[PDB]
């Protein structure tokens, strides 16, 4: 299984976009290639890099077009709606919120805002996940990695206590 | 972390040698009645031998060692909780049992007990599910949230292989925290 | 192939490997060559910023080919009878799920761990009880285990295995 | 007679919290052989006073003891080999020289296992690639900058 490290290190190849101060030719990385960059000239690199030009004081972040209040508060009701799983935004959702709002909530309109509605739409997704399971186990996808770890391990559990009970 | 113990498989068909768990749980006694007279055998039992028909209690890895399809050296019966007479009130509602005061080793000790291939075996095991599968809900919604006394009165009765469940689940819910946080 | 392809498949062979509760298939081409790429830029890297933006790759380079071989160590250690031998037993015709470093390792582990347990105790027992088949007191990676495989789902690993 | 005092063995790490190392159990692991060898001649002699002495009624007698010495003798294997396990993950951990405050919990034989063990990962990793291939133990965790 994966650990919330080891699946941020995979929301952290997400792109992004960042309007950088500097003038650097295009390097060429082993993984793809980062277009030229230029002052205020926005440019997609990951979100590794964005984080560490970010901090190094460098650039500024582009909030995700879907990082939007409104358009994410538009979103958890459309969750709380469907009865089933709805299919998220980013596929890190949950990673880029953390790794964007505690390294560069300067630019993300409103932060304490945003934040939290973000998460509202974790929990009503974990506890829709809780009720989902007392079924399959019971009875005996749409889902960010993130969801399927930090409650996988678990689950897998129960399920390799069933198949093992139910035959004994 | 780096330390991969020897995981449990009572639950499976025989346990595993290496299983730290395991050999903690086929140490519980057992009611056990004799069949042939055992010499030898009398000063640890403190009652020079053993007379045949003397009811016994021993560890279920000894009862199972003398156990064999002639019952020529032992004779055994279901424990009170894994009869019929429990087997029915767990049915009514297995998250209000007390599994640990009872064996605590529920489940394991549960399922090894089938070796000694009781006739009403399958009734038993239609149950160690029953009441899993029943109890998954109390236990899981347990782990997935912050300690609280409801927990702390709950894990006071789940079993050793369910206070494990529990501790998994409380572990994610501590590493994804400990993510959440700075 | 392409460095971009490549590096993306040893993330594949690397969450394959942490997913999969046996010791999977080596895939000792995947593993030297990112090995080769990185040293490779080890070289031209030794500009500032251009540099620094290198090595972080590399940091993350590293951490998921080690991360990876790492996890495999776990598996064979985890399973070491059913592995030295288990390549023995492999059908010539298919992949040896074990690399010849991994061999003179897993090899070297037992001979490490079976003089521990003679030495130690195993031989101060009643005579015809003194040796231990590790080849069954060490359990086997269970394949009937429940997992994760990504459209994607949760089911037991065996009937996909 | 009981593989009593085995268990306290298995005790002495089943109350070891996360996975600590309490020290060795020399004593211990040496009333537990010395009982295997009492269980063993007097279990013999009854085997050779039944091939010889007629008397049969020693059969379970035996056999009950049999029980005694495997269980004696799993449980004494599976105590020194979860030390093992433990041992293991100390390397890890607190890296390539072990906190002097382990080696004093070890058996001269566990920490022989270890050097030898270490001393095996430190070829392996050496052969992954030109000058000294590549150390796994360091980039534990993910960079996180």
């Amino acid at each position: 299984m994966m650990d919330a490290a080891e699946v941020e290190f995979l929301a952290e190849k997400e792109l992004v976009t960042i309007i950088p101060n500097f003038s650097l030719d295009k390097i060429y990385l082993i993984g793809g290639d980062l277009g030229p960059f230029n002052p205020g000239l926005p440019v997609e690199v990951p979100l590794w890099l964005a984080i560490n030009l970010k901090q190094r004081q460098k650039c500024r972040l582009l909030p995700p077009e879907w990082m939007d209040v409104e358009k994410l508060e538009k979103m958890r009701d459309h969750e709380r709606k469907e009865e089933t799983f709805t299919p998220m935004p980013s596929p890190y959702y949950m990673e880029l919120t953390k790794l964007l709002l505690n390294h560069a909530s300067d630019n993300i309109p409103k932060a304490d805002e945003i934040r939290t509605l973000v998460k509202d739409m974790w929990d009503t997704r974990i506890a829709k996940l809780r009720v989902s399971a007392d079924s399959f186990v019971r009875q005996q996808d749409n889902l960010t990695l993130m969801e399927i770890n930090t409650s996988g391990t678990f689950l897998t559990q129960a399920l390799n206590h069933m198949y093992k009970l139910r035959t004994n | 972390e780096a330390y991969f113990r020897v995981e449990s498989g009572a639950l499976g068909p025989e346990e595993n040698f290496l299983s730290l768990d395991d050999i903690l749980m086929s140490h519980e006694k057992l009611p056990v009645r004799t069949e042939t007279a055992m010499p030898r055998l009398g000063a640890f039992f403190l009652e020079n031998a053993v007379p045949q028909g003397s009811k016994l209690e021993l560890p279920l890895w000894l009862a199972k060692g003398l156990f064999d399809n002639k019952r020529r050296i032992l004779s055994v019966e279901l424990p009170k909780i894994y009869q019929e007479g429990w087997r029915t009130v767990f049915s009514a509602d297995p998250n209000v049992v007390d599994l640990h005061k009872m064996g605590p080793h529920f489940y394991g000790f549960g399922s090894q007990l089938l070796h000694f291939d009781s006739p009403e075996n399958a009734d038993i095991s239609q149950s160690l599910l029953q009441t899993f599968i029943g109890r998954f809900r109390r236990i899981m919604d347990s782990s997935q949230n912050a300690y609280n006394e409801d927990t702390s009165a709950l894990v006071a009765r789940l079993d050793e292989m369910e206070r494990g469940l529990f501790q998994t689940g409380q572990k994610g819910l501590n590493d994804f925290q400990c993510w959440e946080k700075g | 192939l392409t460095p971009a392809e490549l590096i993306e498949r040893l993330e594949q062979a690397w969450m394959n490997e942490k997913f999969a509760p046996e010791l999977l298939e080596s895939k000792p081409e995947i593993v030297e060559c990112v090995m080769e790429q990185l040293e490779h830029m080890e070289e031209n890297l030794r500009e500032d910023l251009k540099v620094s933006i290198h090595q972080m790759e590399m940091e993350r380079i590293r951490y998921v080919l080690s991360s990876y071989l790492r996890c495999r160590l776990m598996k064979i250690e985890k399973f070491f009878p059913h592995v030295l031998e288990k390549e023995k037993t492999r059908p010539e015709g298919e992949p040896s799920s074990l690399s010849p470093e991994e061999l003179a390792f897993a090899r070297e582990f037992m001979a490490n761990t079976e003089s521990y347990l003679k030495n130690v105790a195993l031989k101060h027992m009643p005579p015809n009880l003194q040796k231990v088949d590790l080849f069954r007191a060490v359990p086997k990676p269970d394949l009937d285990s429940y997992v994760f495989l990504r459209s994607q789902h949760l089911i037991r690993y065996k009937t996909i295995a | 007679m009981f593989c009593e005092k085995a268990m306290e063995l298995i005790r002495e790490l089943h109350r070891a919290p996360e996975g600590q190392l309490p020290a060795f159990n020399e004593d211990g692991l040496r009333q537990v052989l010395e009982e295997m060898k009492a269980l063993y001649e007097q279990n013999q002699s009854d085997v050779n006073e039944a091939k010889s002495g007629g008397r049969s009624d020693l059969i379970p007698t035996i056999k009950f003891r049999h029980c005694s010495l495997l269980r004696n003798r799993r449980c004494t294997v599976a105590y020194l080999y979860d030390r093992l396990l433990r041992i293991r993950a100390l390397r890890w951990e607190y890296g390539s020289i072990l906190p002097n405050a382990l080696r004093f919990h070890m058996a001269a034989e566990e920490m022989e296992w270890f050097n030898n063990y270490k001393r095996s990962l430190a070829t392996y990793m050496r052969s992954l690639g030109g000058d000294e291939g590549l150390d796994i133990t360091q980039d534990m965790k993910p960079p996180k900058s």
